[PDB]
């Protein structure tokens, strides 16, 4: 009976914050270092594919593993 | 590798839910909690998102997570600061294998072309509860017609054919 | 601002910071701690941020010797890179990694021009 409720909460902040994900071209950092930095988001990136920064600063996107982009 | 820190996490709990003497709470919300997860699989994505904070992810599990007892709670949000939120589903399958194993509750599954009587049900958990040690014994039934004229039940990792694998077994041995 | 420590791993020391104030790669960070009790050792480091880690944590190199660090001493955000003074003023000295005297012929004032080493 509870799990009715919990899944009608988890399923309205789903729908609240799904325009705010928003990830099919645009990615977030989560390392940086080296001259490398693997980025959460970017569902749609190709393969040696120029991406660039929020600084201006260019990419090219080698390593497209599952979580993250190299 | 998921699963023996599953059954790491879900001892804890079991054992949390024996000292504090509220066994059937911790398992009806657990169930719970796995249902409301197997219903939407966008909420471990969503708390995978890095511009969330932590906070804000506790939030969410404070406001989603709500009447599930105390320790549910507490490990939810222990796990969400460990970053192992993605092994949510195989603690609760490894905690409610842990609770079946405290009851005695076994689980089977039998596959027979015709569906079995509730009568047949009760004499096969009655037959099967003295072959795996436990007081009791559940069985789910799936018809899979390919199957002709017998039961082909499983007990974990034990398969018990009487159904058609005889036909196949005498032809491997007339060839 | 301030940021936690979180390992120490002979030179390295690893920081978390609050979410949103990270620092950038090469800045200078600095520990002044003041040794509470009798078991507590007071140590002034000046750690410089190597690299990113994943949940708000960052991976500093020390420019001294870690050995007293305590896994939560605060950690200050200097906002820029190692400053070392430059100029007429360090002609005929000798200085330390951050651009300090070695010698004993005095100290450099605050209102000297110090340019980055990156």
């Amino acid at each position: 009976i509870r799990a009715e409720e919990i899944s009608a909460l988890i399923k309205q902040q789903i729908e609240n914050y799904e325009s705010q994900i928003q990830v099919s071209d645009v990615g977030t950092v989560i390392q940086v270092g080296d001259g490398i930095a693997r980025a959460h988001g970017l569902d749609n990136v190709m393969s040696g594919e120029l991406v660039e920064f929020a600084n201006g600063v260019m990419g090219m996107a080698l390593n497209l593993e599952e979580n993250n982009v190299g | 590798n998921q699963e023996v820190i599953a059954k790491r996490y879900a001892s804890a709990l079991f054992q949390i839910a024996l000292e504090q003497g509220q066994l059937d709470r911790i398992e009806e919300d657990v169930r719970a909690v796995r249902q409301a997860l197997a219903e939407n699989g966008e909420f471990l994505s969503l708390l995978s998102y890095p511009k969330l904070s932590l906070d804000q992810k506790k939030a969410l599990i404070a406001e989603a997570f709500a009447g599930v007892s105390t320790p549910v709670q507490n490990t939810l949000l222990l796990l969400l600061e460990r970053h192992r939120f993605g092994l949510v589903p195989e603690l609760a399958e490894q905690f409610l294998a842990l609770v079946d194993d405290a009851r005695g509750i076994a689980k089977a599954v039998a596959y027979s072309a015709r569906p079995l009587t509730d009568e047949e049900l009760r004499a096969l958990s009655d037959v099967f509860a003295q072959k795996v040690g436990k007081q009791t014994l559940e069985i789910e039934n799936i018809i899979d017609p390919e199957l002709i004229g017998g039961v082909r039940l499983r007990i974990g990792n034990r398969i018990y054919d009487g159904s058609v694998s005889g036909q196949l077994e005498r032809i491997r041995r007339q060839l | 601002t301030r940021g936690r420590v979180i390992q120490v791993m002979g030179p390295v020391v690893d920081v978390k910071f609050e979410n949103g104030h990270l620092p950038a790669i090469y800045n200078a960070l600095k520990i002044q701690h003041k040794a509470r009790n009798e078991n507590e050792v007071d140590i002034d480091l000046t750690l410089e941020v190597a690299l990113h880690l994943g949940d708000d944590t960052v991976r500093t190199i020390a420019m001294a010797s870690t050995d007293g660090l305590i896994r939560g001493m605060e950690v200050i955000d200097t906002g820029a890179p190692i400053s070392v003074p430059v100029g007429e003023v360090t002609l005929g000295r000798v200085f330390n990694v951050l651009g300090e005297p070695i010698d004993l012929e005095g100290d450099i004032p605050a209102d000297a021009r110090r340019d980055p080493i990156h």
